């Protein structure tokens, strides 16, 4: 009842030492579809789920291409995702044009965090309402990162964000001890099994609502969609129940 | 344990407690005061059908230009606040002409789409636009169709219906549409959808069509061609 | 044209850049930040651009309140010989033109 | 201060600015960090609450390296702390370029404290919600420890504690007589204080984080080796 | 920007029906938030400043707590009020002195520095975006032609020159004491000035002082450089009072 | 209410309340009168600055000369009127410099009314609380008389009044004005009568006239002796009329 | 009621600006000031605010010179007075540089009032809470002007402002005479100041300045003591 | 209409009625909560109207496991028959063009029941104070002409301040809600009435409620005079919202 | 409660400030425009006439160029500003390129200028509506209308201002191809349409006429009264 005066702007502190607009912007991530990321000793994989809307009126691109060794997936507002993708592409292009060397993923994520911290302290702006999962390969190996509207980032072994992603997170933490020794096929199957845990217990994954993105030591970032996904979905078994 | 008022829908930079921006949603709801438009994507071409409403018989039925055509083999259609599309059209035309003057070929539909989408996102003008667009054209990739809403972002599609009565038009178009059809079949489908959506007659002075296909350039149907159907 | 045209056009900007660089090197990043905040705040309360302003607060902050130069006695801007339409000048100030 | 607490350019009828007070209250929402100055170095200690098992070990660290010779421990809002760490790195690099030798800790503390204070004067910006501590060692100057709060005030300390349980930590620190001890003797005391301050009913699990800078590392900031940290953790656990 | 707040005492640029600026009056009350008081006294050929030093924490390094600052080689300062605001004003005063030296070729005088600071403070009370600092400055120095100088400026933008002045929690009693002493006697030697300042502090605050609880700075005609005394000298003066 | 705090707000019935409130500030000012005749124009004003300890060091108050052919009178806020008069002089001089011909009377009024309208168009500023009367001569239309208001509107008149008690003066002028058959003497007598009714001594009025002589415009301010002569003539004719 | 009292750019429904009235109220609560224009001279007098023995007697003054033939005094707030004085001095120097002759008093008053009119028509600032009395000698003829916080100026023969200025103006009306000398003007100004001092008047708590054909100058305390003894 | 909880309405004759107003900061409503909780009153009926937005919830004064499951509505009446005290509480806000009918209906019921006097707790905006009000106490009072002489004698003894009039003279209470309408109707219908308000600003307004309740106790003497004494209701928790999300601090 | 700011949408998608500007337009004097085979006619009601006023300075019909003229309804100062801007634009365009200005081009310029002022919260829209007629280079008559929001259309006959709906209904009933055959019939149609709302015909009616390759002509009261007399005579004949 006493929060009405302190939750309209990002530049107002609450008497309890809180900023409610950042916490509200953190709720916009749960309005998107679920997505899962996981990694092994050699490869990093992203899988995404598309809305049940008919493909007739929409061609959604949840997984985007950033560089030859970096790819992302989105959950949240779309304009902010577009702006962040443009910024990342420009950074990678400038780095490559100046020095003939790939830009490290950790440096890229640090730049992203520094950029997104600014609109949380200045009047007349609002935080970015989008969360990202980032997969890449560099001299240190494969990496998975997570990004938050509060300008925080984490280094993960496996993560899931979106709507009803708690089931996927539970599955990932239950089966997380076997990911390092698996090959590409087993890794993708584990990702698909984690992703399908967020659906009601009568639907199943089809070749119309699933996207896959893979990067590796010798494999550039590639996106599999529509009919290219069937060789990955064919080996998956039926539901336990 | 008392009931109090609280508002979150007066500024474009305010988040709701459940992570919603209400001003953008209201701007999107403003589209449903416009006229219905139809777009269909076919391997042979793209057909744009738009609705023209006349308030009085004394109005000249020629100044209601809803299908504006940009160069580089590109169509357009509109619904909502017509006065708000002029800046977008000017930006698209300037970008295309600069591309001609610097490279001497045609800019792609996706590229002009992205370029015009950059300008619609600058409200974060201090308010979102109140208009929706539909783009058509063919390139080396073939025919393409795109849609934009006042949120400021585009999305590729192949059969979309926008306007005041759009849900029923989309439901009918989903059934009628097939993966393969002829351009004339698509035109007939658009015409019948417009017929069963309109509340009035369909003489050659109520609609406006401009079917584009890789054979020749822009071709907006004349009065005689429209009256033929 | 004359070598002195560009120098006289942008004297204040170059002076500001020099002083800000020296201040940053000696004290730190906060001092030019504060100075720019103050300048922006005081440069926001003025007449509409087709009338003549005084800039009293800006002169006090910048230190130009006990100095007279050749830009204060030659070609007085208050008695200008050309002036545009009011709405056009206000629109040009806001960037719409 | 109802009616006078919506902007940082407003005074209350008794001469207070309540936005800065709320920003300082925001620092008690995070976990406790302590730092103890010794006869030949400085030791840092942070209890890091683990949120999930899916995060890599060494993620979301709260101990930084703003240079080769300076360590930094933070508490409060994390993004603000990272921005302040970047500012400190820029200032140290600029001083090194201009003068050709390492910046003293006092000058760095002043240059960062003034930057923090500059954000408490205008209504167009917001004060920082974080605190941090700086530590260093040099043969010419000895050990040094500083602490900065959101209002922009910095002081030198012999022992400091920030976070949600700083009062109990200070009470425990005040019974050590650290002016004659050694770093290896104080690592154990820091671990013991961290373990005795932690509360298990509300917070489930935490991971202890330690580091020093001192004579034994030639004046470099480093993480404590695994064996010493394990021995200190065992000592603290059996002392509980 | 954000937008002003309605009310006769909630914005800097709003007059009350009696023509008062309550935000300036409230900024005057922030000077007492520290809890300390300081005294400055001018002599025949010297000027001194004395302030009390409170160190409540055992774990705090006492060498880093001070309120005496050096602006130039020949100008000293004492600040009362909010600590960060005081330090920011010290930095600004140093910058202004550097500008004056560069522009005119000789070192700035005390009255000119005080006037410049007061001019800068006046602007904050007439614009809606910036706020006054809750602190007051007292400066001392030796003039080549005039002699010792004591000056003071306040958050409103007002400055003046004095023979003796005080600031802080107990300014009024100190002012009364100094007024009585000045009406009684003039022409104090260097010793008598420090005696008078310490006596004023120790009488207004009913405390017997230790050398670690006060802080003394001095300037004199023979040695015009600003100097900060040590504990041995302070204790020598204290036993001189005690005998 | 909720629609009268800014100049950039329309009420639900399409009204701008701040502009009307600004125009409300003119009813407290002194009375100004203007009359057009066949061989001249007239301007009569009421002196509010009346006091024993006041000095007289100026050409006149509330009557200003804009160029060789025009003059004005003001009612409202003095500090705003000063700015407006300075701007009028600048505009006239600029036109003369550019075209090498004197500015027409209507173009000056239009140019000032544009400035007055901009301050109601743009936000964060306050409209001018000033109303003006203009007289002049030019080769296109001869003698002229205009009026202006804080909103930026203007129009041409043959006799008008602004300031305190304007409605009664307008009614009297409507009753007593003869179109096309009045001279400067008749205009002076009518002005004296109307001012006497609406408000008499020679120290409370100021009168200025405009006329053409040998292809040159002459602008004069009447003297105390002439004002007293007019007042006493009006008094004697009134007494003679009421004696019958 | 109070909706139109806080904003400077808002008209009242009766067509009034209230913040300007409140600035004038700020002026009316200041220290008294008196100005008298006699034959062959003008006199300005005021009451000091630093009434103590600790205050230095040569640091800050309330009567200031602008040019060799123009002086100034005020009632209200001192910090605004300082910046206005600096701007006036700069304007006078600019006029001399352009026209090669000293500025007339009326032109300087007009320029200062133009500077003061701004800050009453914009949002984000407040008006100056001060009034000025300006005296000068020009073309063998003395002058005396007053300028308001709103930017309006008047020409006076004798006036008072500050605390208890209505009774002071009544006293001046009773006492002022056309054929007066400068010495008698100084006597009358001191007598007018004495009507509301509420204390003992000495030469250390009043300030006097005069203007004649030799220029503007500020009287020394010994001259003020000699004048006071003659009462 | 007063609909009783049981079958027959209670007999109220000579009772003193206490009631809040829906004003700035909810100060009167919070004070009513404090009084009802401390004196431990009992519900006797409802005041069913068409003027307030409807709301519902469980018992706001639960102490045991049995009385914690009693439904509550937006307007309820509590009584203390031992000391002849009756209190009304409103838990919601008013719909447009509905305040005057509510005041008319309430005063009609008050007149028909047979109560002695009425006391109203309200509040007013704190940013509309002048210089003289800025340096005085924030508590004001009003009284109808019909009030008994003993009340005026006691109030004069208590050294209180009366609410200032505004420029035929009228009273204006900015931010007071229905207080002005209630006062005017009570004056026109010859009912004894007292108004007790405070100048407040919106935020956390619990100290304001404590001050107002002590101010009222200075006259009523509901409990022991001042020389942990008011019971905080169990519903006064989570007044700022839910908990703090993780991975932020 | 969504009508306090210019750039704020209502829950059902409305901008209320622009509609309030339209309301301000709806209170001006009625204006009527009719285009024929070789002539265009404009007519404006005169609300009131003061005897001591010069009527030349309060006309509501202006000439933007040699082949275009305009009438308006709404606020007068805004109309004057718009007229001056359009005139300057026509002069500049004619100087730059010798081709005559197109009526659609000038209409688009005016509409763009009007639409610019509905985009920011720091300025207010123009409360006027305009009727524009003229002849193109090939002699084709045109008629356009503009709105405060920035839209425009093309008509054959339209009315704006107070009491416009009845005039529009009358025009819809009476606008035929045999009623615009001749200039006199077109002028009679305009006068008859205006006579539906005007209390006394001729006394307070202003009318303008424009023919091909001719300057704008303002009809005098003698001609207006002659036309009114002809209308009265034909009405008397048709009475029976």
């Amino acid at each position: 009842m006493f929060r009405n005066q302190y939750d309209n702007d990002v530049t107002v502190w609450s008497p309890q030492g809180r900023i409610h607009q950042i916490e509200y912007a953190m709720e916009a991530v749960k309005q998107g579809s679920a997505t899962v990321g996981l990694k092994s000793k050699t490869h990093a994989v992203l899988v995404a789920l598309k809305r049940a809307q008919s493909e007739l009126a929409a061609h959604q691109k949840k997984i985007l291409h950033v560089d030859n060794h970096i790819g992302i997936s989105i959950a949240g507002l779309t304009a902010d995702a577009r702006l962040l993708c443009n910024f990342m592409r420009q950074e990678c292009l400038d780095s490559r044009f100046v020095f003939d060397r790939p830009l490290p993923v950790s440096r890229l994520v640090s730049l992203i965090g520094s950029k997104t911290q600014i609109p949380t302290q200045r009047y007349g702006r609002r935080p970015y309402g989008v969360g990202l999962l980032i997969a890449g390969y560099d001299d240190m190996g494969p990496h998975i990162f997570q990004t938050c509207p509060s300008a925080n980032y984490f280094d993960c072994r496996a993560m899931s964000i979106g709507a009803r992603s708690q089931s996927a997170r539970t599955y990932l933490e239950r089966h997380m001890s076997e990911f390092m020794e698996c090959n590409l096929n087993e890794l993708v199957k584990h990702g698909l099994r984690a992703l399908r845990e967020t659906l009601p217990a009568e639907q199943d994954l089809t070749t119309k609502n699933v996207s896959i993105g893979i990067v590796g030591k010798d494999l550039e970032f590639t996106i599999y969609d529509d009919d290219d996904v069937s060789p990955f979905l064919e080996g998956l078994e039926e539901r336990p129940q | 344990m008392f009931l109090t008022r609280s508002e979150y829908d007066r500024g474009v930079n305010t988040f709701s407690p459940e992570g919603r921006l209400f001003q953008v949603e209201y701007a999107i709801e403003a589209i449903k005061l416009g006229s219905t438009a139809i777009g269909i994507q076919t391997s042979e071409g793209v057909c744009l059908a738009v609705e023209k409403r006349i308030t009085s018989p004394l109005m000249e039925p020629s100044s209601i230009e809803k299908i504006v055509e940009i160069d580089a083999h590109i169509g357009c259609a509109m619904s909502g606040l017509i006065a708000d599309a002029k800046t977008l059209i000017d930006k698209a035309r300037v970008e295309t002409q600069n591309h001609w003057f610097t490279y001497n070929e045609t800019m792609t539909v996706e590229s002009v789409t992205q370029a015009v989408s950059n300008l619609a996102l600058q409200f974060g003008m201090s308010r979102p636009f109140g208009v929706a667009l539909l783009f058509g054209g063919v390139d080396e990739k073939g025919p393409q169709l795109f849609h934009m809403d006042p949120s400021g972002t585009f999305v590729q599609c192949d059969a979309r219906a926008i306007g005041s009565a759009s849900e029923g038009a989309q439901s009918s178009l989903q059934e009628v549409y097939h993966k393969s059809m002829t351009l004339k079949e698509a035109i007939k489908s658009s015409l019948i959808i417009l017929k069963q959506v309109m509340e009035e007659k369909l003489n050659a002075t109520n609609i406006e069509l401009a079917t584009v296909q890789p054979g020749q350039n822009f071709h907006m149907f004349t009065k005689e061609e429209l009256e033929e159907v | 044209s004359h070598p002195l045209e560009l120098s006289e056009k942008n004297f204040q900007l170059n002076q500001d850049k020099m002083n800000f660089s020296t201040l940053r090197n000696i004290q730190g990043l906060f001092a030019p930040l504060k100075l720019q905040m103050e300048f922006k705040a005081v440069q926001q309360v003025q007449r509409l651009p087709f009338l003549s302003s005084s800039n009293l607060s800006l002169d006090v902050l910048r230190g130009n309140d006990e100095t007279i130069g050749f830009e204060d006695i030659l070609n007085d801007p208050s008695q200008s010989e050309v002036m545009g339409e009011p709405h056009l000048m206000v629109e040009y100030k806001l960037g719409l033109l | 201060g109802t009616g006078y607490d919506l902007s940082a350019s407003t005074f209350s009828p008794d001469g207070r600015v309540f936005q800065v007070e709320y920003a300082m209250k925001a620092v008690e929402n995070s976990s406790t960090a302590i730092g103890i100055r010794c006869k030949d170095g400085v030791v840092f200690g942070v209890e890091k609450l683990v949120l999930s098992k899916l995060y890599e070990e060494g993620s979301n660290k709260r101990l930084f390296n703003v240079d080769r010779h300076v360590g930094m421990a933070v508490a409060g809002l994390l993004a603000d702390a990272r921005s302040l760490a970047d500012i400190a790195r820029e200032e140290a690099s600029n001083f090194r370029s201009n003068f050709g030798y390492n910046i003293p800790l006092k000058h760095l503390a002043d240059r960062v404290a003034m930057y923090v204070h500059a954000y408490t004067l205008y209504s167009a910006v917001r004060p920082f919600g974080c605190s941090f501590m700086l530590g260093s060692y040099s043969v010419n100057d000895g050990a040094q420890l500083y602490m900065i709060d959101p209002s922009g005030v910095s002081y030198g300390y012999w022992g400091c504690a920030i976070g949600k349980a700083r009062q109990a930590a200070k009470t425990e620190i005040e019974k050590l007589q650290m002016k004659e001890m050694t770093c290896r003797d104080i690592v154990k005391e820091v671990a013991k204080i961290i373990y005795i301050v932690h509360d298990e009913v509300k917070d489930k699990a935490f991971e202890l984080e330690l580091s020093w800078v001192g004579e034994l590392t030639n004046g470099r900031h480093e993480i404590v080796p695994k064996d010493i940290r394990e021995e200190a953790e065992k000592y603290a656990k059996e002392s509980l | 920007s954000r937008g002003s707040s309605a009310g006769f005492d909630r914005h800097i640029t709003i007059f009350s029906p009696e023509g008062r600026l309550y935000q300036v009056e409230y900024a005057f009350k922030a000077i007492n938030q520290g809890g300390l008081t300081s005294v400055a006294v001018r002599g025949k050929d010297c000027a001194v400043i004395v302030t009390q030093k409170k160190v409540p924490d055992k774990l705090l390094d006492s060498s880093t707590v001070t309120h005496l600052f050096k602006i130039t080689e020949n100008i000293g300062c004492v600040m009362t009020g909010m600590t960060a605001d005081s330090r920011s004003q010290v930095q600004r005063a140093r910058y202004e002195a550097a500008n004056w030296k560069y522009k005119y070729g000789y070192e700035i005088p005390v009255d000119m520095l005080c006037k410049r600071i007061a001019d800068i403070s006046q602007v904050y009370t007439q614009n809606a975006e910036m706020r006054p600092l809750g602190c007051c400055m007292i400066l001392i120095g030796i003039d080549e032609e005039q002699g010792p100088q004591v000056y003071k400026c306040d958050p409103a933008g007002y400055y003046c020159g004095f023979k003796a002045t005080a600031a802080g929690v107990k300014q009024t009693e100190s002012t009364s004491f100094l007024e009585k002493k000045v009406k009684k006697k003039f022409d104090w030697t260097f010793e008598q000035t420090v005696e008078t300042a310490i006596t004023c502090l120790s009488t207004v605050l009913s405390i017997d002082f230790k050398p670690s609880e006060i802080e003394v700075g001095v300037v004199t005609v023979e040695n015009p450089k600003f100097r900060i005394l040590t504990e041995a000298e302070i204790d020598a003066h204290l036993v001189a009072l005690a005998e | 209410r909720r629609y009268d705090s800014r100049t950039t707000i329309f009420s639900p019935e399409g009204r701008l309340y701040q502009v009307e409130y600004a125009m409300e500030a003119i009813g407290h000012a002194g009375t100004c009168l203007g009359i057009l005749a066949n061989d001249g124009v007239l301007l009569a004003a009421e002196r509010r600055n009346i006091h024993k300890l006041l000095d007289e060091v100026f050409f006149s108050e509330k009557i200003y000369k804009l160029n060789e052919d025009m003059a004005c009178s003001v009612a409202g806020i003095t500090s705003d009127a000063n700015v407006l008069t300075n701007e009028l002089r600048l505009i006239a001089q600029r036109y003369l410099l550019q075209y090498q011909e004197p500015i027409p009377c209507e173009q000056l009024v239009t140019a000032l009314c544009d400035i007055k309208q901009a301050y109601t168009q743009f936000g964060g500023k306050r409209p001018f609380g000033v109303s003006l009367l203009y007289i002049g001569w030019d080769k296109h239309y001869g003698f002229q008389l205009y009026q202006s208001d804080p909103s930026g509107n203007y129009g041409g008149w043959k006799a008008t009044c602004i300031g305190n008690n304007s409605a009664a003066a307008v009614s009297m002028l409507k009753q007593d004005y003869k179109e096309g058959e009045m001279t400067l003497k008749s205009a002076l007598a009518l002005a004296i009568k109307v001012l006497n009714k609406t408000m008499l001594s020679a120290e409370k009025v100021e009168i200025a006239t405009l006329t053409r002589e040998n292809g040159k415009t002459v602008i004069r301010v009447l003297k105390q002796k002439e004002v007293e002569q007019l007042i006493k003539k009006h008094e004697e004719e009134e007494a003679k009329a009421e004696r019958e | 009621e109070r909706g139109y009292s806080f904003s400077l750019t808002t008209f009242s429904p009766s067509g009034k600006l209230v913040q300007i009235e409140y600035a004038l109220a700020a002026v009316a609560g200041g220290a008294p000031s008196v100005g008298i224009k006699a034959a062959n001279g003008v006199v300005l007098a005021t009451e000091k605010k630093q009434k103590s023995i600790l205050y230095d007697e040569r640091s800050v003054h309330k009567v200031e010179p602008i040019t060799k033939h123009i002086g100034l005094v005020y009632s209200g707030m001192g910090p605004d007075y300082r910046v206005l004085v600096h701007r006036a001095r700069k304007l006078a120097q600019q006029y001399y540089l352009v026209y090669q002759e000293p500025i007339p008093t009326a032109q300087l008053v007009q320029r200062v009032a133009s500077v003061m009119q701004e800050y009453t028509q914009s949002g984000g600032v407040r008006p100056f809470g001060v009034s000025l009395l300006i005296c000068g000698w020009n073309e063998g003829r003395p002058y005396l002007f007053q300028s308001d916080p709103s930017g309006a100026y008047f020409a006076w023969k004798a006036t008072a402002m500050g605390k208890n200025y209505v009774n002071g103006k009544t006293f001046l009306e009773k006492r002022y005479n056309e054929d007066l000398e400068l010495e008698d003007a100084i006597h009358t100004a001191i007598l007018t100041l004495k009507e509301s001092f509420e204390g003992q008047m000495t030469e250390d708590n009043i300030e006097v300045g005069i203007c004649n054909e030799a220029g503007f100058r500020r009287l020394t305390p010994t001259e003020v003591k000699d004048y006071l003894a003659a009462i | 209409m007063f609909v009783p909880c049981g079958e027959s309405a209670p007999d109220l004759a000579g009772f003193t009625l206490l009631m809040p107003a829906v004003s700035v900061g909810n100060v009167g409503q919070l004070a009513m909560d404090l009084i009802i909780s401390t004196l431990n009153m009992s519900k006797i009926g409802y005041f069913y109207t068409d003027c307030l937005v409807p709301m519902v919830g469980n018992n706001p004064y639960a102490t045991t496991e049995g009385n914690s499951t009693e439904l509550s509505i937006n307007a309820e009446v509590y009584s203390l028959p031992s000391r002849k005290l009756v209190a009304l509480q409103l838990r919601s806000i008013f719909i447009k063009y509905k305040s005057k009918p509510f005041c008319e209906k309430l005063l009609s019921w008050v007149k028909s029941s047979g109560c002695a006097r009425v006391i109203v707790l309200s509040s007013s905006h704190s940013y509309q104070r002048n210089d003289l009000q800025l340096r005085s106490t924030p508590f004001r009072y009003l009284l109808t002409p019909s009030m008994q002489k003993s009340v005026q004698n006691k109030i004069k003894s208590l050294n209180w301040e009366e609410m200032e009039k505004s420029r035929e003279f009228c009273i204006r209470i900015p931010g007071g809600g229905i207080t002005k309408t209630l006062y005017d109707e009570s004056c026109s219908k010859e009912i004894q009435m007292a108004v007790l308000l405070k100048f407040v600003s919106e935020g956390d307004n619990i100290p304001d409620a404590l001050g107002l309740v002590e101010y009222l106790n200075e006259w009523l003497q509901i409990l022991k005079p001042l020389s942990s004494r008011w019971k905080i209701p169990s519903s006064w928790r989570l007044l700022f919202g839910s908990g703090l999300p993780p991975a932020l601090f | 409660s969504y009508d306090r700011a210019i750039t704020v949408f209502s829950p059902d998608g409305h901008l209320f400030q622009v509609e309030y500007a339209q309301e301000a337009v709806k209170k001006g004097s009625t204006a009527v425009g009719v285009r024929g085979r070789d002539i265009v006619v404009l007519g404006v009601e005169k609300k009131s006439v003061a005897k001591l006023q010069d009527e030349r300075t309060v006309r509501k019909i202006c000439a933007l160029d040699d082949n275009v003229c305009m009438a308006f309804a709404g606020l007068t100062a805004d109309a004057r500003i718009v007229i001056n801007r359009a005139r300057v634009e026509c002069q500049s365009h004619r100087l730059t390129v010798e081709d005559p200005v197109t009526v659609e081009y000038i209409t688009r310029y005016i509409a763009s200028l009007k639409q610019r002022y509905t985009q920011s919260n720091g300025r207010r829209p123009f409360g006027i509506s305009a009727l524009i007629v003229g002849f193109d280079f090939d002699g084709t008559p045109r008629l356009y209308q503009t709105d405060p929001s920035g839209t425009y259309h093309a008509w054959k006959a339209n009315a704006i201002g107070r009491g416009a709906k009845s005039v529009r209904e009358f025009l819809e009933k009476n606008y035929t191809d045999e009623a615009i055959e001749t200039d006199d019939l077109t002028i009679k149609l305009v006068i008859k349409a205006l006579l539906e709302v005007v209390q006394s015909g001729g006394k307070n009616i202003e009318l303008a006429v424009m023919r091909r390759d001719q300057s704008l002509k303002i009809l005098n009261p003698e001609e207006i009264e002659k036309y009114v007399a002809e209308i009265e005579k034909e009405k008397e004949e048709n009475e029976k």
